[PDB]
RNA sequence: GAUGGGGAAGCUCCGUUUCAAAGGCCUGAUUUUAUGCAGGCCACCAUCGAAAGGGAAUCCGGUUAAGAUUCCGGAACCUGGAUAUGGAUUCUUCACGGUAACGUAACUGAAUGUGGAGACGUCGGCGCGAGCCCUGGGAGGAGUUAUCUUUUCUUCUUAAC
RNA sequence: GCUUGUGACGGCCCGUGAAAAUCCACAGGAAGGAAUAGUUUUCAUGCCAGGUCGUACUGAUAACCGCAGCAGGUCUCCAAG
RNA sequence: UCUAAGGGUCGGGUACGAUCAACUUAGAACUGGUACGGACAAGGGGAAUCUGACUGUCUAAUUAAAACAUAGCAUUGCGAUGGUCAGAAAGUGAUGUUGACGCAAU
């Protein structure tokens, strides 16, 4: 249902209680007009809504990963 | 470009009811479509619909009025007669 | 013999009013302390159209003098009414179009709508668009007001019984040829089921008084008693006189 | 095939057409845009500063 | 070319059975049913559509915050604050000629 | 004459404070950098203070009597210049140019002008001004 | 079409707010206790009558021998009920800002009053959206190929929220 | 372009083209409320619940009505080149 | 098989150029067993007499008409304690959410 950007408010969402599942999925997608780059999507399943953050940065990316908290059921791609 | 000799707005009937009675339709015809003077805010704004209600394109004012036009002769007799007994009770 | 057409009318089947559109009762404010001491204002909220009526009405908005609230009452518009303007109700009103006023407090030649027959019946005479009465004299003494009706006639009402300064909206209405089947048509379906009408002298006998014959003739006088019964009366009733008037009518 | 000669003006003779030239063309919707170009063409000189807002509102309603 | 069917059992066009084509994610034309077009609120003396105000339809209008069914000032979701300024002068005029009234007249009670 | 001047009350006209009573502390009769029109300084109450009786005793008519003011640059063509006047004397050095930009300066400046008001009510003077105009 | 009524030998007929002592909500007063009295209201007078009128809220994909806006999967929303946490607000108690139209994540509001929505004909041309139709490039598959055709057909989709 | 939706306008009327449930807002200011800390669930997030009956298929030159698998009758939506 | 006419989009200091997308209309050649709205599709026309003005209506299942209706014209009744009509009766009912520019009857 809902997108997200500020990426500290993201992490508040992924330590928010209810919140037992994320999941994270890759896509190849191309960058401006040449060659293409790996776009990944950081989903949270609230309760009533869906949260999904895109990193476009493959470097942000998984130094992002590693954050999760280890108490959370996360399901790779 | 006169595009009819008489019949005016009447000419929509065609050759039907016979002409004194599109004679007599005609005169009201352009009677109540026309548009009038708006007695409040002075610009001629004032058209029917529904007989007997006149109101105005803008200031939106809504007069009660004949059928077919917005002030009847009558109306106006009895408006100059209101006025004299009025005068009758002041001085 | 079958039951007439006249007569089927009155048990109200097909024949009862086509009143859904219809705005309301048009009545005069229920004559209260303010009207018959005093005076009280409102203003016209709108004046609209009634569906088979000729003559619009107004919706005017008066104060509550015994509660806070806004009572809303329908008048039939009088003509140069209009929106927005005051209108004020009372024996001591001053004499303007659009007020209602006891016949009482108003000079002869006053010309007053939707008047009462006895005070406070919310009003009777001349609410046809285009109608009115005029005062034509007062007896302070056991006080009356004499008015002459649009009939023609001339009745003697209390001097209590209110008017309206003017006359009715609408007026010149029966002027306009209908010019065609439709426009009647449409208008009895806003009004009644009255329309069309066939000619008794068309039917058989079953059907009518008028009924039957090798050729379509009255065969009676069409002239009919007053002390005639229901089945009978078709024709012209209790005429006094008949053929094409000739020479002025105009009461005298 | 058809529609290619067609748009090369084939086809269309008086033998070829049934519907009222009316019908073919509204003589309406030649009118509407003939007179929004005329109606458009004053407002960009006259916007421009080629043409004087007096001589537009003359060719306005000449227009 | 390709057809669509009514999306529940009324089979007629009433104003209450509106119908929309639209493209799914499977690659096919299917129906969908078209609520009633909301329309906007009014003004209670002009009768103008009073700007700010949202237009839903009348039992989503408890589904909203506050300041979609209002603007500030006051009479806020309810009259056309032109309308407001009218009887703001109005108002203030009459309070000030009533005033003018009551002295005046408190003079033809002493000089008569 | 000049009627808009340091003594003038007169009603908002138009905007969230339409129908409330001010006195123009300062006028800018002609002009600015920003506000390109003839308008005014001025303060106003918001919150009137509500009507107090016998019955109402103790330190409930002290809060009956609380104020809350409203300070306010404001277009000329939005006020509706009254015949009644109130003395500025108090919060003349308090409504000014540099009062508006800093909200922390306007929230003083009402602090001000309400202490001005609340006095001025209480003893009863420039009664009108203290109460809610109705429409 | 019941009801206080009024007719009628009577089956029943009339009347529908009508000549009637026509009823119930918000809370307080209880800390013998469970709910009497205390105010103030509101005087609306049954009810039945629409699977085309009015009307709170769901979508796509998948699945069956036969069910699907109902199942499965995913993603929403509405109504009712509870409620805590964050934010907002207040020492000028019940927000600020914008000249203004107005703004915004909030931003106390009983009685009573009022305003809007619900909520509305028909036809005409003009404007725009959607789906369809037409069509260029390219990426695939298929058809024709004695001869001719960079060709003929088809895939290239995106729901509510 | 076609079907449809919709807007701003215009023609028409002695025709001027339903009702109620329901929802909201405003005017009002009754009252209740902070500094040793009160008010706020019309802002966000969070917890629970959502009953009863219909739901198959035909809708017609064979699933309805015409004694019938009758050339009759029987309301409507989608609509390619 | 040709010709001409009819449009859109841009930059111009305070006369034009440039590109893109449309069937419509008229005129000219050539051409054929003189054919060509080539199938489909698609009004017979004229002069009068009788009769109803017109559009509209009816005998389902032998009569669609010149019959009924209609606007138009004229007549009648009636101011409510009423006119016309309903009911066995009624604290009953239709016109009537009405009032003579109205309702009712021919
Ligand atoms: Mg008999
Ligand atoms: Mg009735
Ligand atoms: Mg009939
Ligand atoms: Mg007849
Ligand atoms: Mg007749
Ligand atoms: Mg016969
Ligand atoms: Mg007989
Ligand atoms: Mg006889
Ligand atoms: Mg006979
Ligand atoms: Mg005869
Ligand atoms: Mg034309
Ligand atoms: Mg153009
Ligand atoms: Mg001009
Ligand atoms: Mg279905
Ligand atoms: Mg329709
Ligand atoms: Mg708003
Ligand atoms: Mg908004
Ligand atoms: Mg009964
Ligand atoms: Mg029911
Ligand atoms: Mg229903
Ligand atoms: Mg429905
Ligand atoms: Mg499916
Ligand atoms: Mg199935
Ligand atoms: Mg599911
Ligand atoms: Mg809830
Ligand atoms: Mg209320
Ligand atoms: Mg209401
Ligand atoms: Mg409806
Ligand atoms: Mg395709
Ligand atoms: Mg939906
Ligand atoms: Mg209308
Ligand atoms: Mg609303
Ligand atoms: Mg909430
Ligand atoms: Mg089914
Ligand atoms: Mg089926
Ligand atoms: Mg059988
Ligand atoms: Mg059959
Ligand atoms: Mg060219
Ligand atoms: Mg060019
Ligand atoms: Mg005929
Ligand atoms: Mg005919
Ligand atoms: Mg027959
Ligand atoms: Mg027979
Ligand atoms: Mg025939
Ligand atoms: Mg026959
Ligand atoms: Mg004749
Ligand atoms: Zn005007």
């Amino acid at each position: 249902a809902r997108e997200i950007t500020d990426i500290k408010q993201f992490l508040e969402l992924t330590r928010r209680a209810d919140v037992k599942t994320a999941t994270v999925k890759i896509n190849k997608k191309l960058n401006k007009a040449g060659k293409p780059f790996r776009q990944t999507k950081f989903k949270v399943r609230g309760s009533s809504s869906l949260y999904t953050l895109v990193i476009n940065d493959a470097g942000k990316a998984k130094k992002l990963i590693q954050s999760l908290p280890p108490t959370l059921k996360v399901n790779r791609l | 470009a006169k595009r009819t000799k008489k019949v005016g707005i009447t000419g929509k009937y065609g050759v039907r009811y016979g002409s004194s009675l599109r004679r007599q339709v005609k005169k009201l015809e352009i009677q109540q479509h026309a548009r009038y003077d708006c007695s409040f805010c002075g610009k001629k704004t004032v058209k029917r619909g529904a007989a007997g209600i006149w109101t105005c394109s803008c200031c939106k004012k809504t007069v009660a009025g004949g059928a077919y036009t917005v002030s009847t002769a009558a109306a106006a007799t009895v408006r100059s007669t209101i006025r004299r007994l009025r005068e009758m009770v002041e001085a | 013999g079958r039951v007439i057409r006249n007569q089927r009318k009155g048990a109200g089947s097909i024949f009862t009013s086509h009143t859904r559109l219809r705005q309301g009762a048009a009545k005069l404010r229920t004559l209260d302390y303010a009207e018959r001491h005093g005076y009280i204002r409102g203003i016209v909220k709108q004046i609209v159209h009634d569906s088979g009526r000729g003559a619009p009405l107004a919706k005017v908005v008066f104060r509550d003098p015994y509660k806070y609230r806004l009572r809303e009452e329908i008048f039939i518009a009088n003509e140069g009414v209009h929106t927005g303007q005051f209108i004020y109700a009372g024996k001591k009103a001053s004499l303007n179009v659009g007020n209602v006023l006891p016949l009482g407090s108003v000079p002869e030649g006053t010309i007053v709508s939707n008047v009462e027959e006895k005070p406070g019946d919310r009003g009777a005479l001349a609410r046809a668009s285009g109608n009115y009465v005029i005062i034509i004299g007062h007896n302070p003494d056991e006080n009356k007001t004499r008015v002459r009706l649009p009939s023609g006639a001339k009745k003697v009402i209390s001097s209590d019984a209110r008017g309206v300064i003017g006359v009715i909206a609408g007026g010149g209405r029966v002027d306009k040829p209908l010019l065609k089947a439709g426009r009647a048509f449409h208008k009895y379906r806003l009004k009644r089921n009255s329309w069309p009408k066939t000619r008794g002298v068309a039917m058989n006998p079953v059907d009518h008084p008028h009924g039957g014959g090798n050729h379509q003739h009255i065969g009676k006088a069409s002239t009919i008693s007053r002390g005639a019964v229901s089945g009978q009366k078709a024709g012209l009733i209790a005429a006094r006189r008949t053929g094409l008037l000739r020479g002025s009518q105009k009461t005298q | 095939a058809h529609a290619q000669s067609k748009r090369e003006g084939r086809h269309s003779g008086y033998g070829k057409r049934k519907g009222t030239r009316e019908a073919r063309l509204p003589s309406q919707v030649v009118w509407i845009r003939r007179l929004r170009v005329l109606r458009r063409l004053l407002a960009k000189y006259r916007d421009a500063g080629k043409i004087d807002k007096h001589l537009y509102h003359v060719l306005y309603k000449e227009s | 070319a390709q057809r669509v069917t009514f999306r529940r059992r009324n089979p007629y066009n009433t104003r209450s059975n509106k119908i929309k084509v639209v493209k799914t994610p499977g690659g096919i034309l299917r129906a969908q049913h078209v609520k009633k077009l909301a329309t906007r609120p009014k003004c209670g003396d002009c009768g103008s559509a009073l700007q700010g105000i949202s237009t839903l339809r009348p039992r989503q209008y408890a589904t909203v915050s506050k300041t979609h069914k209002t603007v500030s000032r006051a009479y806020g979701g309810s009259r056309c604050a032109n309308c407001v300024k009218e009887r703001i002068i109005r108002a203030f005029l009459i309070e000030e000629q009533k005033i003018v009234k009551k002295v005046v007249k408190e003079q033809t009670e002493a000089a008569k | 004459a000049k009627f808009l001047k340091a003594g003038k009350v007169a009603v908002v006209v138009r905007g969230r404070y339409a129908g409330k009573k001010v006195v123009i502390v300062k006028p800018h009769d002609e002009g600015s950098k920003s506000h390109p029109f003839g308008h005014a300084l001025v303060a106003g109450i918001e919150r009137y203070p509500l009507k107090v009786t016998k019955k109402h005793g103790a330190k409930k008519v002290a809060k009956r009597t609380k104020i809350k003011p409203f300070i306010k640059v404001v277009n000329y063509n939005h006020l509706l210049p009254t015949r009644y006047t109130l003395d500025v004397e108090a919060f003349k050095s308090v409504v000014s140019t540099e009062t508006f930009e800093q909200p922390s300066q306007r929230e003083e400046a009402k602090k001000v002008v309400k202490k001005a008001f609340e006095e001025r009510h209480q003893a009863g003077k420039n009664q009108w001004f203290f109460s809610k105009l109705r429409f």
